[PDB]
RNA sequence: GAAGCCAGAGGAAACUCUGGUGGAGGCUCGCAGCGGUUCUGACGUGCAAAUCGAUCGUCAAAUCUGAGCAUGGGGGCGAAA
RNA sequence: GGAGACGACGGCGGGGGCCCCGGGCAGAGUUCUCUUUUCUUCUUAACGGUCUAUCACCCUGGAAACAGUUUGUCUGGAGAU
RNA sequence: AGGGAAGUCGGCAAAAUAGAUCCGUAACUUCGGGAAAAGGAUUGGCUCUAAGGGUUGGGCACGUGCGUGCGGUUAACAACCAACUUAGAACUGGUACGGACAGGGGGAAUCUGACUGUCUAAUUAAAACAUAGCAUUGCG
RNA sequence: GGUAAACGGCGGGAGUAACUAUGACUCUCUGUAGCCAAAUGGAUUAACGAGAUUCCCACUGUCCCUAUCUACUAUCUAGCGAAACCACAGCCAAGGGAACGGGCUUGGCAAAAUCAGCGGGGAAAGA
RNA sequence: GAAGCAGAAUUCGGUAAGCGUUGGAUUGUUCACCCACUAAUAGGGAACGUGAGCUGGGUUUAGACCGUCGUGAGACAGGUUAGUUUUACCCUACUGAUGAACUCGUCGCAAUGGUAAUUCAGCUUAGUACGAGAGGAACCGCUGAUUCAGAUAAUUGGUUUUU
RNA sequence: CGAAAGGGUCCUGUAAGCAGUAGAGUAGCCUUGUUGUUACGAUCUGCUGAGGGUAAGCCCUCCUUCGCCUAGAUUUC
């Protein structure tokens, strides 16, 4: 909701576009725009 | 200008009635009932900015103070000053009364 | 709303900010013109051996266009189909 | 030596013509009611005379406490006001 | 009517949006843009109010309508003339107020060609061609 | 003899007895956000596009499930008036060896002259 | 009809085509499998033993990139994009509409052709039969609904050139 | 029977005009404000469920009017 309100992802009546922001966040997660990795197990 | 004027008389495009607005102004319990029939996360301005006379939500206090100077809000004020049509006035128009003993 | 210019506010100065002015761009919406994207479009012995309607691209320029002139088939011309 | 003799675009100023407003004479229309109303004519060529019209140039004089000045910041001891 | 893509290979077609004033406007970016992003508030009529202009015109002492010598910057005043914008307020009709006409649907992404431009007149307008930039070769 | 080293070939690194091109003969090879680089470490490139694709909100006669209205036709009349195509003709069923019947055989049947439509054959695609 | 088939729900089989057999999602793909409603969501033929209704794929003229091959013109193991066939007024068939001859008309008959209904639920039976328990029917009677069919416009919607 | 008309039944929504101590306000003349007065002025109120339409596929009317009529042509055991 905060991401939608900050980025203007609003439907009719100013309601946040939660599903569209979720799709954007997921796309950024897979396409290397958010840093994440699985650490290797310690021997 | 009215958005989608072709289907503004449909039941799914219906707005709040003037007698309901009068009861909302007179009783906070009725307004509370109407507000619990809505979700606060979907309302403009998180539901914090509401005009009872227009029965309509706004994104900000600036927008609410803005519409108060407009003619639709003054039209609503004049209609409320005249008084909404009710079943009591409908009975009084034909001379009908209720006998409860 | 680009350079150029004016004023005010700071800065030792170079410069910084604010409000104007100005009217640049193979910029943009769009009329005419030029073109020709789409439609189970019209038409299909048609008005027409390529026309009509709506919609569309472009619209100060690598824009549109007249006349005169030049290039002629083993050729010419070709932002090359 | 000059003229003939020369690009595109932008805003600014002058002039003609058109558009618009008011008064007047004449005519026409409207008129249940209103409308001292609505409409129409009211023009002046080429060719000449005469008096004037941005730029520019000339004379006096020598400008900082710089000045004049355009919508647009250009001009001035190479002489500005 | 009700539902709102359940239709269809596919939202094809239609509908919805649209002028103007004000609030506000994200990522990304070659810092120029994106952008009219997105999302909102309003618009009729009538009666008023306010602001934004132009032209002309200064007292004495002499010579006689002009020439000097002075004196003053409340003309911050009078007279006349003039047109279109902008803002504010009250009142009032309403189912409509850019009332016809005119007039962006918007957004998240992917591929692709840098862009503006050009071609298969009469089935293909495009990742095709051209373009600026870059690189190489030959020639005194 | 030298290369535009363009095409092309090219798994490395050491040695030597060859001694130069071709060598040949052994050996063995597996930071939950840093460091270093002249703020950045990029092509995951912005804008622009009648280019191709997926999805969301709004919107609706695309359907569900169709209904109704208008104009011009189609219709009927007056006038005027073609063309395509055409061996001959047009009801079917079963059989008709060459997997084809419209005419033959055997049956069903079968009654003048017509009008508006329709798209199964038969005709009809500069086929 | 048969089965440890108590009841309920079934299973195997027989006669039977009278009557039904549905939405929908998924095109990184042999589009075949999923989810639901339901009484049930059975399978085929009349094309595919070549073949003009419309419309997406096999699918393929001319334009264009990308991959493989080729010195090349070009060809393909391939992948992507854009792309011209446009009747009917003829005979027959079918659906409707007239009709000569038998004077005109009214009331009729009926050969022949067609033919139509379908499924579920609820009340009662009955918490009964049956059953250790959990559970749990049916015939007669009654009322609605699903699909289909034929009509109709009192009412409610829709449609407005009643301009 | 036809054309009008009248009545009914429906549809719309209160006609034109006149008036008003209704009307936000503005401007004049004077009693300089005491509806001071007069003028204009969206609108409002009253006359006014009034005006307008009504079969073209609405109803009634021997009894409200006007008009028309026993044809013409063709054919027939």
């Amino acid at each position: 909701e905060m991401l939608a309100r900050k980025s203007g992802r609003l439907l009719k009546g100013g309601e946040p576009d939660v599903d569209g922001v979720a799709k954007q966040v997921l796309n950024d997660f897979m396409r290397g725009k958010i840093p994440w990795f699985t650490p290797a197990p310690e021997p | 200008g009215v958005f989608a004027k072709r289907t503004m008389t449909k039941t799914r495009r219906r707005l709040r009635d003037l007698d309901q607005i009068e009861r909302d102004l007179r009783s906070p319990r009725h307004l509370q009932q109407y507000k619990e029939t809505k979700a606060a996360e979907d309302l403009p301005g998180l539901g914090l900015y509401y005009c009872i006379e227009c029965a309509k939500w706004f994104e900000s206090e600036t927008s609410l103070v803005g519409h108060r100077k407009g003619k639709p809000h003054k039209r609503r004020l004049k209609q409320l000053k005249e008084g909404a049509y009710t079943h009591e006035e409908a009975m009084a128009a034909i001379g009908y009364r209720i006998d409860n003993g």
